[PDB]
RNA sequence: CGCGAAGAACCUUACCUGGUCUUGACAUCCACGGAAGUUUUCAGAGAUGAGAAUGUGCCUUCGGGAACCGUGAGACAGGUGCUGCAUGGCUGUCGUCAGCUCGUGUUGUGAAAUGUUGGGUUAAGUCCCGCAACGAGCGCAACCCUUAUCCUUUGUUGCCAGCGGUCCGGCCGGGAACUCAAAGGAGACUGCCAGUGAUAAACUGGAGGAAGGUGGGGAUGACGUCAAGUCAUCAUGGCCCUUACGACCAGGGCUACACACGUGCUACAAUGGCGCAUACAAAGAGAAGCGACCUCGCGAGAGCAAGCGGACCUCAUAAAGUGCGUCGUAGUCCGGAUUGGAGUCUGCAACUCGACUCCAUGAAGUCGGAAUCGCUAGUAAUCGUGGAUCAGAAUGCCACGGUG
């Protein structure tokens, strides 16, 4: 069968939104496009900076972007010149004046985006997918995660028939709405096609 | 109905008379949720049954109802691709239900003008044991006696 | 129908009939304007109306006034099934 | 003093004020025969007041909003029964047996996606 | 006069901490305040097809709730005006105030 | 959805804002019921076709902003129903949670 | 098979006929010449080809740099072209069916088995006993939303019980009771009482209660199956096209019509048709928008123009129903297909090919062969209302209440 998106089913119960602005119907679609262009830019520029989450908030005619990252000295740059030439180009895109804040991810191996792109980077480095999956599962469980499962899909090891292989440890109750599930997705573009990665990380209830 | 064997829903009595069997009769007459239309048809038919052909109104209604109620009907029973017709006694809840259903369907396929006068003729035919609602009763009784050997 | 405050005709067709009005009978006028209405000013001309692939000549008679030019050029060819 | 009740049926809501003594029932500043043309709606608003006997003993001032004919008449009957149990409180246990104390919670079921109605499915064909 | 203040937001926790901020800024500055009242919440529904190609009967249904709060103010002092124009509100509350 | 189809769309709305909502005067003012009902109305009906075959908001297909999909559009978000759903589950549209009533 | 398509006159549009372009309709980099915009000029079906007017932002750290236009040469752009049997993502389906497994131990040469079977029980691999198994995971249940009862808080744009007044309309003074609005809290657990049961788990019944045994409905879809669906949402490996399989324009087409099938709508009437009078809803939408009052039109509509970003204004006088009159069982005062004439509105434009109005026309159809579908209660049946898409254009889809 097909599953529900575990972040989408938990909005307003245990997981918050990544955008926290208000609009009427006139200004709604243009705030949504400019949020798309700001997120598209920061993903491409900070690709080697391990960015997990981009929270956009808009007060009255402002914008402030909070970049959750595991590696904050490289998004900051040498005492703060890299975030200016981030906010001299974000306010370019949004039109409104901009502010950039940066939040440190303490344990980057309990973050489902950072685990998914770590597996994705190894699959493009020509690493066997079992090692990439099993090291990611062991590293998160040894840090106190209550459960994890990873899953890769599509032409594994250059095989000509695609497969979906997954590996679970711990406890991942996807039907429980109190469950703090961190889920994300990444794609790896290799010489034989696209390999999709999915990571679920459980951290406790309520 | 495999597992959850149920009770039953309780219904209102008739407003003009205090009858729950007339409330069942208006329900069987009712088409597409039109209860107000169906009470006017029964009350029109019950008046012209009472005033033209002998009074004691709902006393006359059950005199017509007694004469169409069956006492034994037939039911299939599948064994091996040859399925017998076994006579079974009719429950008295089902007795009133079959009698009122046969009268409404008899009164539907007439040629008179109103529905109330088709109903009035069928109740006056049934009070004197004629018509076609009575003949549905003995056709069931003929078939029940025909398969009497399979008791 | 279109409402009573102005029949429709294109301008390139309106000018082209105007110069066939004074300068006389010509070759049939090639047009693509099937949506134009037939005026009094066009009786006697032959308008070749486009129908998708060809230009069908239409000799304008007095009963064609107030109709469209596209009505005298069938766009679908069909003759029997089997 | 006025003794009060609130009753509701499907989408109707009725407030009921009872006053000590006579047989006047007035509903939305009209009386019963002017408001409810249907005899069935007249009887179910009468119904709580014949188990308790009130010849002409209680004036009833009632207003109602929403729903239709049978919805308003059931919302009145539930509002009367709550006003009479405020009125003396010995009436409850025979009013329980008559089923008038129960709020009828039967609401209209919502239309569902893929279905023509709440439960009506489109016509199936094997091929 | 009276000054009337309308608050709308997508969240109800965030909107009534915002009303609690402006009911207590306004008699800390010493004005009678009227309300706050909750106006009816307008919910807008959407219904999409989830499959990229066919399968018409497989759908999702979504909703946006817009909560509304109304505060009227009885005693608009000079101190009241400069208090609640310069307040620290969140990014989700929209304010539109009436003279 | 075919780069040229979007460029046809981008050019259509930019050329629609070029003329109309500014010079809709040619039909909203002169083709009126009073003394302009003489030849000046008729020249206005002729003048309306000098403007390009675009210019009119009735040729906006109103596609999705990311993929350019012409069907399944939602005017509230500007995105197609595939991209509305894909970004709502990611938590990107504010206040958009799954409805259950 | 009313499926993608939540809405093909042009556009959309991917197809056809014809007219046209070749570093390009869309992007980056180089060189040179022009600041962008303005607004008219004649040809042409249009794309495309020919004059006037003009800007000069900006620091020049004075060579010019930054926006926008044209031309030139290349890397390149572009492809709704092929392969869903190379893929990602997403979706259908068995099926909301109660299942599907693992660790360690034990048994078997082994594939494997046990656990997960057995006695009961449950909606449930649900729970309790027994037992070479002891534990665990994904499912089940619960946590979430809504509906049914009460309490607290707040009281307008919502409300009117007690009051004063009134033009008799909550409309004014006023009231904070009630309806309602939306935040918080309470309530239902087989909790209580009998009986049955293996001193069990659980069943039948009763009390109380708004609600009783999963209270109603929704969301939620395990491991997997069908090389199931989608390269035409997007993304993507390989292949193919590169003065064309790319790009622009006009007109046509997707609406053809001997036929067959699927899903619907309206009927074949008297439980009805028509005429007049008169009750009772919910849920929604609205600024290139919803548009009242009044005047004109038989009408669709038009003119004028208030209010409303909205519990305030508008869409918007619900229909079935009820009362009276008429028709009197007919191919009809049933049915409203088809066609003729005259119009309205939207739009550059209603010929192909829009919706609606008026007058006239008044086919088939009298309950449907073999066969077949849906539904267990506020359900079926029937009656209206709203929304998305949308300039205009629902008998479809998604929602809402009435009767029942
Ligand atoms: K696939
Ligand atoms: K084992
Ligand atoms: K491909
Ligand atoms: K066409
Ligand atoms: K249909
Ligand atoms: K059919
Ligand atoms: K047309
Ligand atoms: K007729
Ligand atoms: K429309
Ligand atoms: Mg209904
Ligand atoms: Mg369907
Ligand atoms: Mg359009
Ligand atoms: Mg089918
Ligand atoms: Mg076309
Ligand atoms: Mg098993
Ligand atoms: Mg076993
Ligand atoms: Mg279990
Ligand atoms: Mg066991
Ligand atoms: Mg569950
Ligand atoms: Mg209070
Ligand atoms: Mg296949
Ligand atoms: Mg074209
Ligand atoms: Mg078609
Ligand atoms: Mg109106
Ligand atoms: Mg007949
Ligand atoms: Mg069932
Ligand atoms: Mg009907
Ligand atoms: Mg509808």
């Amino acid at each position: 069968g097909q599953k529900v998106h575990p972040n989408g089913i938990r909005l307003g119960i245990v997981k918050p939104w990544n955008s926290t602005w208000f609009a009427n119907t006139k200004e709604f679609a243009d705030n949504l496009d400019s949020d798309f262009k700001v997120r598209q830019y920061l993903t491409k520029e900070l690709a080697k900076a391990s960015v997990s989450r981009i929270v956009i908030e808009r007060p009255a005619k402002s914008i402030r972007v909070t970049i959750h990252t595991a590696r904050p000295g490289i998004v900051i740059g040498k005492k703060g010149e890299d975030v200016e030439k981030l906010r001299k180009v974000v306010a370019d895109i949004a039109g409104v004046p901009a502010q950039i804040n940066i939040a440190e991810v303490r344990k980057p191996e309990l973050d489902a985006k950072l685990v998914a792109d770590s597996i994705t980077s190894q699959l493009e480095r020509r690493v066997m997918f079992r090692r990439a999956m099993k090291r990611a599962v062991q590293n998160a469980m040894r840090l106190g995660a209550k459960g994890i499962k990873v899953e890769v899909s599509g032409r594994l090891g250059g095989a000509e028939i695609a497969r979906t292989e997954w590996y679970r440890e711990g406890r991942v109750p996807l039907h429980t709405l109190r469950a703090d599930i961190d889920y994300n997705t990444s794609e790896a573009h290799t010489t034989y096609g696209v390999i999709g990665v999915k990571v679920w990380i459980f951290k406790g209830e309520i | 109905p495999r597992r959850r064997v149920i009770g039953q829903r309780k219904i209102l009595p008739d407003p003009k008379f205090g009858s729950e069997l007339l409330a069942k009769f208006v329900n069987i007459l009712m088409v597409d949720g039109k209860k107000s239309t169906a009470e006017s048809i029964v009350y029109s038919a019950l008046e012209t049954l009472a005033q033209r052909s002998g009074k004691s109104e709902l006393e006359a209604f059950e005199v017509a109802l007694e004469n169409v109620r069956p006492t034994v009907e037939v039911k299939s029973r599948r064994v091996g691709g040859s399925t017998y017709q076994v006579p079974v006694e009719v429950r008295p809840v089902r007795r009133n239900a079959l009698a009122m259903r046969w009268i409404v369907e008899a009164a539907r396929k007439r040629g008179d003008k109103s529905m109330a006068l088709r109903l009035a003729n069928e109740l006056s035919d049934a009070a004197e044991n004629k018509g076609t609602a009575v003949k549905k009763r003995e056709d069931v009784h003929r078939m029940a006696e025909a398969n009497k050997a399979f008791a | 129908r279109s409402l009573k405050k102005g029949p429709f005709i294109d301008l390139h067709l309106l000018k082209k009939v105007e110069k066939a009005v004074e300068s006389g009978d010509k070759k049939p006028l090639r047009t693509w304007s099937r949506r134009s209405t037939i005026f009094p000013n066009m009786i006697g001309l032959t308008i070749a109306v486009h129908n998708g692939r060809q230009h069908v000549p239409v000799f304008v008679t007095d009963e064609m006034v107030g109709h469209k030019l596209g009505e005298f050029a069938p766009t679908r060819t069909y003759r029997g099934h089997a | 003093n006025q003794y009060y009740g609130t009753g509701r049926r499907k989408s109707s809501a009725a407030r009921v004020f009872i006053k000590p003594g006579n047989g006047k029932i007035v509903i939305n500043q009209r009386s019963l025969e002017q408001y409810f043309g249907r005899e069935t709606a007249r009887m179910v608003v009468r119904q709580p007041l014949e188990l308790v006997d009130m010849v002409e003993k209680l004036d009833l001032y009632i207003t109602v909003k929403g729903g239709g004919i049978s919805g308003q008449a059931g919302a009145i009957r539930h509002g009367i029964t709550r006003a009479l149990m405020e009125y003396d409180e010995s009436l409850r246990s025979e009013l329980r047996k008559a089923g008038f104390v129960t709020r009828d919670a039967r609401q209209v079921e919502r239309k569902k996606v893929g279905l023509r109605k709440a439960r009506r499915r489109p016509q199936f064909s094997k091929r | 006069q009276r000054i009337r203040i309308r608050l709308k937001a997508f969240d109800h926790r965030l909107i009534d901490q915002a009303t609690a901020e402006i009911v207590e800024t306004a008699k800390r500055t010493g004005a009678q305040v009227r309300g706050p009242i909750p106006l009816p919440t307008r919910k807008e529904r959407f219904t999409v097809l989830i499959s990229p190609h066919v399968n018409k009967d497989a759908r999702d249904q979504y909703e946006i709730r817009t909560h509304l709060r109304l505060v009227d103010i009885v005693e608009p002092t000079e101190k009241t005006v400069d208090a609640l124009m310069r307040l620290d509100l969140a990014a989700g509350v929209d304010v539109q105030i009436s003279l | 959805a075919k780069q040229s189809m979007k460029a046809r769309e981008v050019k259509r709305v930019a050329l629609a804002d070029k003329y109309f909502a500014k010079r809709a005067e040619l039909k909203a003012i002169i083709s009126d019921v009073n003394a302009a009902s003489d030849e000046d109305r008729w020249n206005a009906v002729l003048k309306l076709q000098t403007l390009p075959r675009d210019s009119s908001p009735s040729r906006q297909r109103n596609r999705c902003r990311q993929t350019g999909r012409p069907h399944g559009f939602l005017r509230k978000f500007g995105l197609s129903r595939i991209k509305v759903r894909e970004a709502a589950m990611r938590g990107e549209i504010p206040g958009l949670k799954k409805a259950s009533w």
